[PDB]
C-alpha cells in the first residue's frame, strides 16, 4: 500500500454545469409536472423549462431567489451559493473540465 | 501437476529475470502468479491456506457462455389482463408487449409478468434505452435516447444513443476464471437484496479459511 | 352497545368465542 | 447542508406549488387596441 | 474438527409426496372458502377437495393450470415443480422462475426414503 | 379553375387533400435548435416572447433584431 | 469524505463500462451453489432433474426441421435476390 500511494494517476472529467444569479421559479401541480426557472448572469436572462427529476431535485433543495446556485446538466448535483460580492461572469452554461 | 523446479543462484545472477521472461514467453493467456516469501505471513487466516489460495490461482479455466440480450429504444407498453377474471389473482395481470427500436429496424416483443415486474423495478418509461437478457431475465435500464435530447432544455437525464445492430442479438462470450474466483465467488456471494445482505455488503472481506 | 342495549345473539356468542365461483382456471 | 426542521403556514405551503421571487425601468405595457379587443372578445 | 471430519453418519429420511400436473382449480368463496381440484399424471386423474389452508397456500404461491406441483401431506407445503412444454410458446423472453418440466408418471401418491 | 364549377367538390377534395397525410404526423424525434444559427448544445427561453436561444451573441441579436414582442 | 463521492462515482463509472461488458454469469452456470440450500429441496432437486424435457424439444425441434426440409424441397433453389413475386418472398420469409 506505502509504494502504491506514492503513484498518482491523474483522470479528466469533462462535466457540462451552469453558473448563474437566480431569478423567479415557477412550479406548478399534475394539469407529470410543470414548471420553469430563469437565471440572470452578466450579460442574459433567460428560461428553463424543467423535467421531473430536475423539478424533484430543486424541491428538495429548496433552492430560494435573488441568490447564486450551481447546477450540473450530467451529474445533476445543486450546489448552493451565496447571495450576489460576488456574481456571474459570463456565459450560462460554461464546459470545465475538473481534474 | 506438482512438477517443481528451483532458480537457485547468487544475487544479481538473473533468477528473477528468467522468472519474467518465462511468463512473457508463455504468453498472457497463461496463468503466471508472481510472488515473494514474505507475503505469506497474513494476519487473517494461517499462511498454509494463504499458500493454497495463491496456488490455486495458477490454475486457470476458460469457460464459454452464449447469451442472448433483447436491447432498445422502448416504444410501446402495454400491459394485458387474462381474458376471464378468473384467469387469475388479483391483478391478474397477463403478459406485457414491447416495443423496441434499433438501428436495423423494430420489433415488438411478447413478455412474462415476471419481466413487467422487473420493468416496474428499474422505472423504465418510453424512450428509455433498455437491454434484457433472455438468460436469466434481468433488465437493465441503459438511458435516454439520444433522439429525446433536446426534450427538456434542463433536465437530469444519462442521455444515451440508439443500440447499433439489430434489437436481438446472440452472442457467444469467452472468459478465463480461475479456481480461487469460484471458490471466492461460493465463499463470499454477492447476491441478495436484503438489509441483512446489504449490512454484510458493507463488511470487509477479510479472508476465510 | 353504548345506549345500554344487548347485542345480537349470534354475534354474542361469535365474539365471546371468536356462494359463487371466484376463480377458475384450466388448461386450453 | 439539509435543514432537517422546517416551519410552514398551512394558507402558503402546499406541495402543489413551489414558488419564489425577488429611463425608469419598468415593465412595458401594450397599448395595442387590437390585441386588447381580441382578449376581451376571446 | 478434524476428528470428527473423519467419522460419517448416515442417516435416512422418509418422504411422502403428492407429485402431479393440476388439471383444473374451482375456488369458491362468500364464511369460508370450499373448493374443488384436480391433478394427474401420466397415468392417472384424481379430483381432490380443499381444505382452507390447503387454499391459503395454493393461493400464497400463485399457482397456475398446467404446472406440476408437489404437496406433502404432513405438511401441505407447495412447491412448484415448474410448467409443462405446452406453454412453452406462450413468450418471447422467460423470466428466472420458470422452468420446463414433463409430467411425473405412475401413482399420484409415492412414498420414498432417502439416505 | 379551381373557384369554377366543372371542378366537382369530390375531384378538388381528393386531388389537393386526400395525398396528404392524415394520420401520421411526426414519427421521428421532435428537434430543436437555435432560432439564431441553429445550435443545441444549449437553450434556453427568452423572457420576452419565450422563443429560443443559445448564446449571448444570439441573446444580444435576438433583442435587437428580432424579438417579436416590441 | 463527502469530498470524495465524485472521485469515487468517477472511478466506478470508469471501471463499470469495461467490467459489464466482458464478463460471464457465473451464477447462471451453477458454478455459484452457497444460496440453492436456502430455496431448494434435495427430494424436490432430484425429481425436478429426473423430469427434464429435453426430448419434448429435440422431438418438436425435429417436427419442424422436418416441415422445413419439406418446405425447401418444395421450393427449389432458394436465393435471397430482390422479390418481383409474392409468392417467392412468402415462401422466404416463412423459411427465415
Ligand atoms: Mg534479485
Ligand atoms: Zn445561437
Ligand atoms: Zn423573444
Amino acid at each position: 500500500q506505502a509504494f502504491r500511494k506514492s503513484i498518482g494517476i491523474k483522470i479528466k472529467e469533462e462535466t457540462e454545469l451552469i453558473e448563474g444569479e437566480v431569478v423567479e421559479i415557477q412550479i406548478d401541480r399534475s394539469i407529470h409536472k410543470q414548471g420553469k426557472l430563469t437565471i440572470k448572469t452578466t450579460d442574459m436572462e433567460t428560461i428553463y423549462e424543467l423535467g421531473n427529476k430536475m423539478i424533484d431535485g430543486l424541491t428538495k433543495e429548496k433552492v430560494l431567489a435573488g441568490d447564486v446556485i450551481s447546477i450540473d446538466k450530467a451529474s445533476g448535483k445543486i450546489t448552493k451559493l451565496g447571495r450576489s460580492v460576488q456574481c456571474p461572469e459570463g456565459e450560462l452554461q460554461k464546459r470545465k473540465t475538473v481534474v | 501437476s506438482g512438477r517443481a523446479i528451483l532458480l537457485a543462484g547468487g544475487p544479481s545472477t538473473g533468477k528473477t529475470a528468467l522468472a519474467l521472461a518465462i511468463s512473457q514467453e508463455l504468453g498472457p493467456k497463461v496463468p503466471f502468479c508472481p510472488l515473494v516469501g514474505s507475503e505469506l505471513y497474513s494476519v487473517e487466516v494461517k499462511k498454509t491456506e494463504t499458500l493454497m489460495e495463491n496456488f490455486r490461482r495458477a490454475i486457470g479455466l476458460r469457460i464459454k457462455e452464449t447469451k442472448e440480450v433483447y436491447e432498445g429504444e422502448v416504444t410501446e407498453l402495454t400491459p394485458e389482463d387474462a381474458e376471464n377474471p378468473l384467469g387469475g389473482y388479483g391483478k391478474t395481470i397477463s403478459h406485457v408487449i414491447v416495443g423496441l427500436k434499433s438501428a436495423k429496424g423494430t420489433k415488438t416483443l411478447r413478455l412474462d409478468p415476471t419481466i413487467y415486474e422487473s420493468i416496474q423495478r428499474e422505472k423504465v418509461s418510453i424512450g428509455d434505452v433498455i437491454y434484457i437478457e433472455a438468460n436469466t431475465g434481468a433488465v437493465k435500464r441503459v438511458g435516454r435516447s439520444d433522439a429525446y435530447a433536446t426534450e427538456f432544455d434542463l433536465e437530469t437525464e444519462e442521455y444515451v444513443p440508439l443500440p447499433k445492430g439489430e434489437v436481438h442479438k446472440k452472442k457467444e462470450i469467452v472468459q478465463d476464471v480461475t479456481l480461487h474466483d469460484l471458490d471466492v465467488a461460493n465463499a463470499r456471494p454477492q447476491g441478495g437484496q436484503d438489509v441483512i445482505s446489504m449490512m454484510g455488503q458493507l463488511l470487509k472481506p477479510k479472508k476465510t479459511e | 352497545d353504548f345506549p345500554n342495549a344487548p347485542p345480537n345473539l349470534k354475534d354474542f356468542n361469535t365474539n365471546l368465542f371468536g356462494m359463487k365461483t371466484v376463480f377458475h382456471s384450466i388448461l386450453p | 447542508m439539509k435543514a432537517l426542521v422546517e416551519e410552514i403556514d398551512k394558507k402558503t405551503y402546499n406541495p402543489d406549488i413551489y414558488f419564489t421571487s425577488l429611463s425608469r425601468p419598468v415593465k412595458r405595457i401594450n397599448y395595442s387596441l387590437a390585441d386588447l379587443e381580441a382578449r376581451l372578445y376571446t | 474438527q478434524a476428528f470428527r471430519k473423519s467419522i460419517g453418519i448416515k442417516i435416512k429420511e422418509e418422504t411422502e409426496l403428492i407429485e402431479g400436473e393440476v388439471v383444473e382449480i374451482q375456488i369458491d368463496r362468500s364464511g369460508h372458502k370450499q373448493g374443488k381440484l384436480t391433478i394427474k399424471t401420466t397415468d392417472m386423474e384424481t379430483i381432490y377437495e380443499l381444505g382452507n389452508k390447503m387454499i391459503d397456500g395454493l393461493t400464497k404461491e400463485k399457482v397456475l393450470a398446467g404446472d406440476v406441483i408437489s404437496i406433502d401431506k404432513a405438511s401441505g407445503k407447495i412447491t412448484k415443480l415448474g410448467r409443462s412444454f405446452a406453454r412453452s410458446r406462450d413468450y418471447d423472453a422467460m423470466g428466472a422462475d420458470t422452468r420446463f418440466v414433463q409430467c411425473p408418471e405412475g401413482e399420484l401418491q409415492k412414498r420414498k426414503t432417502v439416505v | 379553375f379551381l373557384d369554377s364549377a366543372l371542378l366537382n367538390l369530390m375531384d378538388k377534395n381528393v386531388i389537393y387533400h386526400n395525398v396528404y397525410n392524415k394520420r401520421y404526423f411526426k414519427v421521428l424525434p421532435l428537434i430543436t435548435t437555435c432560432s439564431i444559427c441553429g445550435g443545441y448544445d444549449s437553450i434556453s427561453s427568452c423572457v420576452n416572447c419565450g422563443n429560443k436561444i443559445c448564446s449571448v451573441s444570439c441573446f444580444k441579436l435576438h433583442n435587437e433584431t428580432r424579438c417579436r414582442n416590441r | 469524505a463527502s469530498d470524495y463521492k465524485d472521485v469515487e462515482r468517477t472511478l466506478l463509472k470508469l471501471f463499470k463500462k469495461n467490467n459489464q461488458v466482458n464478463r460471464v454469469d457465473l451464477d447462471f452456470l451453477n458454478l455459484v451453489f452457497t444460496l440453492n440450500d436456502k430455496d431448494l429441496t434435495s427430494y424436490h432437486a432430484e425429481e425436478i432433474s429426473k423430469l427434464t424435457c429435453v426430448k419434448n424439444f429435440v422431438e418438436e425441434v425435429n417436427k419442424l426441421r422436418e416441415t422445413n426440409k419439406q418446405l425447401q424441397e418444395e421450393f427449389g433453389e432458394a436465393s435471397f435476390l430482390n422479390f418481383q413475386d409474392a409468392n417467392q418472398y412468402f415462401k422466404y420469409s416463412n423459411k427465415q
